[PDB]
Formats: structure tokens, sequence, C-alpha cells
RNA sequence: CAGAAGAAUCAUCGAAUCUUUGAACGCACAUUGCGCCUUUGGGACCAAAGGCAUGCCUGUUUGAGUGUCAU
RNA sequence: GGACAUGGGUUAGUCGAUCCUAAGAGAUAGGGAAGCUCCGUAUGAAAAUCGAAAGGG
RNA sequence: AUUGGAUAUGCCAUAUAAAGCGCUUUCGAAGAGUCGAGUUGUUUGCAGCUCUAAAUGGGUGGUCAUCUAA
RNA sequence: AUUUGACCUCAAAUCAGGUAGGACUACGCGCUGAACUCAAUAAGCGCAGGAAAAGAAAAUAACCAUGAUUCCCUCAGUAACGGUGAAGCGGGAAAAGCUCAAAUUUGAAAUCUGGCAACAUUUCUUUUGUUGUCCGAGUUGUAAUUUCAA
């Protein structure tokens, strides 16, 4: 099969021409399948299939490494480029707005802090 | 003489329970917003109950937990 | 009848595949209790419902 | 300040210019719908005193509740369901007539920024205060259930409990 | 058959100038006169508040003159806020007080009549919180209230006082005791 | 003098900050899932001789346009009529009855399941 | 006082329906 | 079993895909029913991609008001 | 054998559904209810839909 | 590969400030259809309704003691 | 005449950005609530979290006084009520205190969301911010100081 990072180091066209005759290819052997073929073949079938999963994956990282770079250092971003790690992760309050604090407590914590002691036995 | 249907199969729960002339299924309550669930069918409720399908996505986040919810490629 | 929805038709075909006979190979698997079929249904026996 | 006056004057609730105002703002809101919006609250002393705040954030809603449970409770139920992503911080009543009873009703958006970056509000974005009005947890709530310190105010005999050496 | 929220408008207007008015609210509908109102203004003009860009100029212009080589005169303004006009009354530190007519909250304003007349000063009820709004460079102003002002117009200051003590004191002074509307 | 019907606003159109989906998603309906398999029955396979037919198992999916387009891009074929059965296995089975000017024979050689 | 007369002279026959008691 | 031969029905798992539905969200759904907006492609028509639920909050734009005013 | 096993078999612009609506059900604007929700659907709003494989086509 | 907190070390900050402590020749703002009372209902507590407060006042316990609600 | 500009109220948008629903329910908080004290139980309804709730006295006491809340032993099957059934004190587990409204910064709204442009930072090109500029919010009160222990 085709390795994935030699799939990485070529370009969107090429990846998609690959693509279009991997297809030809699969629609070949499965028509060899129903028509009767020998075991190479049967088994070629699933390495091929893999081979345009590959192809697939290689393709929508290069266009989502790319959609990343283009909303690079933006307020708004899309959905699927934004983080999920839960709804309640999302919806709770950020650690900076968690540590912002009045004038008052800065003045308290400012001057009388939790201080270091120790006592002699 | 019983060639007649009074439920046919529930587009949400997939059981033949919805109703025909009440528009409701028996089963799940659809088009009710919140399924249908009483705590006196203990059984009823751990037949339908989560677990009894893919829970595809809760494997997906509970993986996910028991590594902090980290993102990116390692090196 | 002869006026059947396409969801009956799909639920019916199905359900014309559950109740064939199992492949002998995977019987002949190792550690594989399958040696006969437990979901075998006819037509004139058990409806579908 | 004129706070201190307008509370004052809320005192009397009798007096011929409460009466007046009363009877013209609670006809005012009958054709209003029961349940509107209140660009500005009709007593500020009285709502900067229960929390709010007049900044981007905060929502007064006006709610009419036919007398006949507390009707201030309930005003803040109905309210909090209305609004489904608002917190429900305080409510206090304002008018009432023959059948009706109005209340005024303070929420915080726990999604706007303002509100997150307040630290003295920011307790109110914890989930845990999630329809506080329908958990008992507001004024009313808490005097609605009896939750005071006093002797005025069950799980602990229902258990027989078996201790390991007995 | 009009939309609700106009039937509203005009019912509201209609019920305002039908009803019984207690004095303590009848005394706000009648109002300064119009070319003492325009005087009125014509002074404050003069002392309206300075603007952001203004303060900011003024700011930058301080900062730098401390920071390279190096304190400014006294401020002369119109005072405006509730509380900050309630508190210069008390103090007695005002000279004029100009209460909007139609402040929506109306027990804001209505406290105020009384309060002036017991510390002896000046007040005048003017047309409209929007007028006072852009005086103050503002969208709403339910008060003003002149403190101080300088030397050369400190005389007609003295004579549109007694101006609106003529139009506004010596005129009328019944409607605070008189059962208005109806 | 009645009927205070509202004023008409203008229509501004969506101006987002930024598109609701990263990448846009390839056609799911391409002329290689249209075309899944040929059925070389002997029903079929007589048609193929006796009408200038193929009998080709298409994707579910599939309208009679689709499969046009489909065999057309994938053969160079032109049909003069298509007729579309569902199997009672649950399977969309299209007849592509083609133009006089290509051979049924040719094409099922070239395609290889004669 | 037009509004409010025809509104009354349409209520009394389209918009009857008072009888607030519903069990 | 056949089969070719960084393999594997391996483990881990932070990158992706995830069809029709379902709180289910263009309108409906005992219907592979009926639509509209934008762009593109094909040799009017078709296809493809992206969109169109409800309530509420902050802001933006346009308004409506013989509501209050200033010229 | 209608049982079992292996396969094959249902081709529509013109036949039906799909379209329309009847009895009826019911969203919405509003009004109630502690509430899941009930009345309301031409109704005092800044404007539907479903329902017939025997009806109409 | 992450971090959590400290130690050593470097760089920015800007204090023309802020805060604690002893005195007053001073004033000390304190939550209303809320407390409370009558009545009906629920297991003093709560709710419906009539009525409706005060500022060394109000609540609680037997003039005193203790608290300072809405 | 009437044109121009404000403020107030109310709309409309497939406007920009967000949020609510549903599921689980052992534990938690409320509403409601039977029948054979049963039982503030079961059922029904609403709403959360990793705990929830309660919580820094409008508290106990009548003492040489104790001192937020929660839990455990004890008080005690006592007081009390007509079978129901506490609490104070005492011993432990754990400990942590605080924040607003009510007073003028009046020699200066010193406050804040959003748009735009850079600078950054990251469990992360996915996160979170900083500065400058514009508009807006806001004097019908956002900042700093004050919470009775003062
Ligand atoms: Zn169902």
């Amino acid at each position: 099969a085709l390795k994935t990072f030699e799939l990485r180091k070529q370009s969107q066209e090429n990846l998609a021409e690959q693509l279009q005759e991997l297809r030809q290819e699969l629609a070949s052997l499965r028509v060899q399948k129903i028509a009767g073929g020998s075991g190479s073949k049967l088994s070629k079938i699933k390495t091929t299939r893999k081979d345009i999963a590959r192809i697939l994956t290689v393709i929508n990282e290069s266009n989502r490494l790319a959609a990343r770079e283009a909303y690079k250092n933006k307020k708004y971003i899309p959905l699927d480029l934004r983080q999920k790690k839960t709804r309640a992760i999302r919806r709770a309050l950020t650690p900076y707005e968690q540590s912002r604090k009045t004038l008052k407590q800065i003045k308290k914590e400012r001057y009388f802090p939790l201080r270091k002691y120790a006592l002699k036995a | 003489m019983r060639h007649n249907k009074s439920h046919t199969i529930c587009r949400r729960c997939g059981k033949r329970s919805f109703h025909i002339q009440k528009s409701t299924c028996a089963c799940c309550g659809y088009p009710a917003a919140k399924t249908r669930s009483y705590n006196w069918g203990a059984k009823a409720k751990r037949r339908r109950t989560t677990g009894t399908g893919r829970m595809s996505y809760l494997k997906k986040v509970h993986r996910s937990f028991k590594n902090g919810f980290r993102s990116g490629k390692p090196a | 009848p002869s006026h059947k929805s396409f969801r009956t038709k799909q639920k019916l075909a199905k359900a014309a595949r559950q109740n064939r006979p199992i492949p002998q190979w995977i019987r002949l698997r190792t550690g594989n209790t399958v040696h006969y079929n437990m979901k075998r249904r006819h037509w004139r026996r058990t409806k579908l419902n | 300040g004129a706070y201190k006056y307008l509370e004052e004057l809320a005192k009397k609730k009798q007096s011929d210019v409460n009466l007046f105002l009363s009877r013209v703002r609670a006809w005012e809101y009958r054709q209003m719908n029961v349940i509107h919006r209140a660009s500005r609250p009709s007593r500020p002393d009285k709502a900067r005193r229960l929390g709010y705040k007049a900044k981007q954030g905060y929502v007064i809603y006006r709610i009419r509740v036919r007398r006949g449970r507390s009707a201030r409770c309930t005003a803040e139920e109905r309210v909090g369901r209305y609004c489904s992503n608002l917190r429900v911080l305080n409510s206090y009543w304002v008018n009432q007539d023959a059948t009706y009873k109005f209340f005024e009703v303070i929420l915080v958006d726990p999604s706007h920024k303002a509100i997150r970056r307040d630290p003295r509000i920011n307790w109110i974005v914890n989930p845990v205060h999630k329809h506080r009005e329908s958990r008992g947890l507001t004024s009313i709530g808490k005097k609605s259930r009896g939750i005071g310190k006093g002797h005025r105010f069950w799980l602990r005999h229902n258990t027989l409990s078996l201790r390991r050496y007995r | 058959k009009w939309p609700e929220y106009i039937r509203l408008q005009r019912r509201r207007k209609i019920l305002n100038l039908r009803l019984k008015v207690p004095p303590a609210i009848a005394q706000f509908q009648k109002t300064l006169d119009k070319n003492t109102a325009t005087q009125v203004f014509k002074l404050l003009n003069k002392y309206r508040p300075e603007t952001a860009a203004e303060k900011k100029q003024r700011l930058v212009a301080e900062a730098e003159a401390v920071a390279n080589g190096k304190v400014s005169k006294k401020p002369y303004n119109v005072k405006y806020g509730l509380n900050h006009v309630v508190a210069l009354i008390e103090a007695k530190k005002a000279k004029l007080v100009l209460i909007a007519s139609d402040v929506d909250p109306i027990e804001l304003v209505v406290f105020l009549p009384a309060l002036c007349k017991k510390m002896g000063v000046p007040y005048a009820i003017v047309k409209n919180k929007a007028r006072l709004g852009t005086v103050i460079h503002q969208k709403t102003a339910a008060v003003l209230a002149v403190t101080e002002v300088r030397e050369e117009d400190k005389n007609e200051l003295a004579s549109i006082v007694s101006a609106v003590d003529a139009n506004f004191s010596a005129k009328y002074d019944e409607s605070r005791r008189k059962w208005g509307g109806g | 003098s009645t009927t205070f019907r509202r004023p008409k606003t203008l229509q501004l159109s969506r101006k987002p900050k930024y598109a609701r989906k990263s990448v846009a998603h390839a056609p799911r309906l391409d002329e290689y899932k249209i075309i899944v398999n040929p059925i070389n029955s002997e029903s079929a396979m007589k048609k193929i001789e006796d009408d200038n037919t193929l009998v080709f198992h298409v994707h579910l999916k599939a309208n009679k346009f689709t499969i046009k387009e489909a065999v057309r891009k994938l053969y160079s074929v032109e049909p003069v009529k298509i007729n579309t059965l569902i199997r009672p296995n649950g399977t969309k089975k299209a007849f592509v009855k083609l133009s006089a000017d290509a051979d049924a024979l040719d094409v099922a050689n070239r395609i290889g399941f004669l | 006082d037009s509004m409010y007369s025809d509104y009354t002279k349409r209520k009394a026959e389209s918009d009857v329906k008072y009888r607030v008691k519903k069990a």
C-alpha cells in the first residue's frame, strides 16, 4: 500500500488523481469478485479500500491544517476547529475570570497574606 | 375480521407501539419531547436505559477523560 | 399487500435475511458455540408483528 | 443620595401619591403582557439593594400573577422558565390590585462577559446555580421552605443505625 | 385599529390628564415658560461639562507636561446626577436646580421640590430630560444643578434666578397644594 | 385607512465572522458509489444480447438522472432508457437500455463480467 | 371613544365566551 | 479455508470520518412526500456544495408612534 | 408439498400513492395552571399543517 | 510528555501611592405589602385572604439577658 | 407650513456573537400526594452537582457564660404532645471567612461589553488574554472607600 508520509509530501491534485484511479481499480476488483476472481484479487479488495481511506485521511488533514492556518489568530473560528472537551467545560468559567478579584481583596492579599510560620517544640 | 392496525412502527424508538388515531407512541411517548418513563416500571426502564445501545460517544468521552482531555499531536 | 410502503419493505427485507441458514465455516471455527440457528422463523408460524 | 428618600417614600404605601401612581402603573401593566421586559426598574432603590446594577447583563422582567402558594415564588419560577438562558437573582413586589399582584424579577446573563469578568457576581455563573428559583434557593424560596437559624426552624429518625460492635 | 403599543401609548396620556392628580404630582406638568427656558439653556451651554475627547486631550497634555518639564484652573461646569445634586442641596452648595418634567418613575423627582424649598434653593421644572441630556452629553439627565460660575456670569445668573423666581415662585406657588388633574 | 400592516425594513443577508464548518464536504453521491456492481444472472445475460441493455446494481439513493450521468461518465456510452426497481432484499436494480450505436456485448466485454 | 364603542359592539356577539369556569 | 505476505481480529489513542433519524432544528412523516435562498458544475433541466427551527440575552441596522420635545 | 437446501424473479411521464379537501386532529398569536401542560386556531398578532391506495384527479 | 508549589537566579513595575495600628473636639447612613395581628388551610414552620408598622426600634428567652431579619 | 435633529416606547431581520431544551438519577433540593399511626412514604411533576443542601446568629442560654454550617456518640426514648417524639449543654470529625444596598470622586465616569489592528499566551494553530482606536452601555449611578466584628 501507499505510505502515509510520502502521501503527505504530495500536492492536492495528485492525491485527487490517485483517489480517482483507486476508485477505478476498486470498481474493477469488485466486478472481478462478482464475475469470479482469484484469492489474490479478493484480498486486494481490502488493501485497496484501506489505501483510498488513507488518501481520504491525508486529504482531510491537509485541508484542516490549511483551515487552521487561515483562521490562526482570530477571535472566532469554525466550530469544527474549536475544542470539544465537554459541553460543561465549554460553559464553565475560565481560570482568568475565576481568578478575578475586587481591588478590596487585592489589597487584603497584598498586605495580610497567608504567612509562613512555625513552632519551636 | 381482525385486519386493521391500532399501532405502527415508531419513528423514534423503532417499536410497533406508535398509535395511529392518538398519534402518540405508547412505549416512548413520541412526539413528546421527553422520553416516556415511569418509576413503577423499573424493568421497563432497564430495557431501554443507557447501555442497551452502542454508547459510541460516551465511550469516546470516557477514554478522553482518562487522559485529561488533551488535544493536539504527540512528538 | 401489494401496496406496502418503503419502510415496510425494508423491514421485510432484513427479516428475510435474518432467517437464513448459517455458513458452515463459522461453525468450524474454534471456541465458537454457534452450531445452529435459534432465530429461525417461518411465515406460517410466528408473525413479524 | 436620593435612594434614602426613595426608600422612605416606599414605606408609606397608603399615601395619596403612592396610591395614584400604583393605580396608574397597575393599569398600564394590565394591557401590557403577563410577562414583559422592563428596560429600567420601577423601584431603582429596591433593585440596587436586592443586587441589581445598571450594567450590561442584568435583566428586569415584570410579571403579573392572580391572587386567591407564594405569589413571589410562583413569579420567580414562571419568569425563570420563560427566560431559560438567565439565572434568577432575586425579585420584589411592585404593585397590587384587587386580583393581580405585580412583581419585578432581576435576572443575570451568565454568558455575558461583563458578568463573567465581575468578581462580585461571578458566583452565579457556576453550574450549581442553574434554576435556583426551582430548587428553592432564592430569598422567597428559602423563606417558603422554612430555612432559618433557631429552634423555630427527618431522615435522622427513619433509620436505625447498627454499628459494627454492639 | 393601531398596534397595542401605540394604543397604550395614547391611553396612558389621556388617563394621566384625566385622573385626579395629587398636588405632589400636579406640580410637575406646570413648568418653566419658553423664553426663561431658552435663557436657562443658553447659560448652561457655556458651562456644559467637557467631553471625553476634551478630557483625554487635557489628561495627555498634563501627563506629557509633568513627564517632560513642570496645577490647572478651577473647573466650572453644571452638576448632574441625582445623588450628586441631592448632596449639593443637602450641603446648600447649589444655587439653581432644574428638574426634568417627564421622569419615568416619578418618585425619583417628587421629593425634590419639597427639599429645595426646605433648603431655600431656587428650583424650576424644565421641559424634557433629553435637553438636559444634550447639555451634559448624555441620553438622559433627571436633574441639573448650577452651583458656581465665573464672575462675569454672576450678574445675569442673579437675573435669571430672579426671573425664574417671578415665573415659577411668584407665579403659581399653589399647584403644590392644589388637587391637580380632573 | 385600514390594515395597518408592518413597514418594510431591509433584509440584511448573513455576514458571518466564520464559516460554521471548517472544510466543505466532498460530493457524497459520486458515480463510483452510484454504480456498485452489475448483475450477471441468466435473465440479465439474456437482456444483454436481446435488448442492448445492461443490468446494474446501483446505490439505493440514486435517481434516473444520476445513473444516466454515472454510466455516461464511467463508460462514455449513451443510454436511451433507464428503469429502476428495488429488489425484495432492499437493493436497487437498474436496467439501462443503451442507444443502438453502442453494443451491450462490447460494453460487457470491456467491463469484464460477460 | 369610537374604537372602544366599536370594541364593545363586536364583543357583544363575537367575543361573548366569558363564562370563566371550566372543569 | 483461501490469500498475498512494519504484519497483527495487538495495545494505546491527543488527528479525522461518522449514512437515516432521535431534545431534532426549512415544512411534514402510516409519504425515500413538498419547498425556498446563495454559489458552482454538466452536456430550460439536472446535479453538487453551503444554508433556512423556537424562546431569551448583549450589540448592529432599519423602522413605527397626531409619545415628549428643539429649530 | 405451500417443508427443507441453493439460486433466480416485481422494469411505468400515461396504473396508484404523491396533489386537494370532507368528518376530524392540531401548531401559532393570547389566556390559565405549583407544574408535565389545558383552553384557544379565526380567534384583538405591527401576519399554518395533518387528514381518502373506494371521495375530487 | 506534562504539570502543582516552593528555592536560587535574571528582567519588567513605577510608591507624587496604598494599608495596619493609638486618639477623638466629630458623626455613625443598616434591607416594607416586610415584620406583626385576625382568620382559613398544610406538617412552632409555611401559605391564602382582611388590615398593615416602628427607629434605642424590632426579634427571641424568663425590667433583664442575647441577637440585628425582611 | 412643514422640514431637521434628539429622547422615550415598541417592533422586524436567514443581522453579529451567545445561551435554554433532551438523557442518567444511587445520593441532593423543592412542588404534590393516597390507600390497605400508615407516611410528610410509594406514584406523579420541576431542578442540580461531584457531592447537593446548610452556613458566618433578628443563635443558645440564665452559666466563672457558649459562639458559622455539616456529621458522629451522648443528651434520650427525656422534655413535649395524644403511640409520636426533639433540642441546649458535653465529647469528637472538620474548620475559613466574607460580599453588597443604605453616605458626593464632584478638581473632572476615574467603570464596562462589543467592532477594528497589532502583540501575545496555550493541555490546544483548538486556550486565555494585553494594549491602542471607534461605537455603545452608563449620571434613573458603572469604579475606589464602608458592612455594625464595625
Ligand atoms: Zn416510540
